[PDB]
């Protein structure tokens, strides 16, 4: 799947 | 200042995106959709799995 950490 | 998810809520921890490129929303908070680990393959979510 397609994920992403959240950044400033 | 953008807001994601079914919750509408600013982004935080591990977000995942729905396959349907069409999905309105797209991104949704790990934890609004039950998640704790990025599943393998393709993922969509509730409303565009049909819940
Ligand atoms: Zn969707
Ligand atoms: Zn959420």
């Amino acid at each position: 799947a397609r994920t992403k950490q959240t950044a400033r | 200042e953008p807001t994601y998810c079914l919750c509408n809520q600013v982004s935080y921890g591990e977000m995942i995106g729905c396959d349907n490129d069409e999905c309105p929303i797209e991104w949704f908070h790990f934890s609004c959709v039950g998640l704790n680990h990025k599943p393998k393959g393709k993922w969509y979510c509730p409303k565009c799995r049909g819940e």
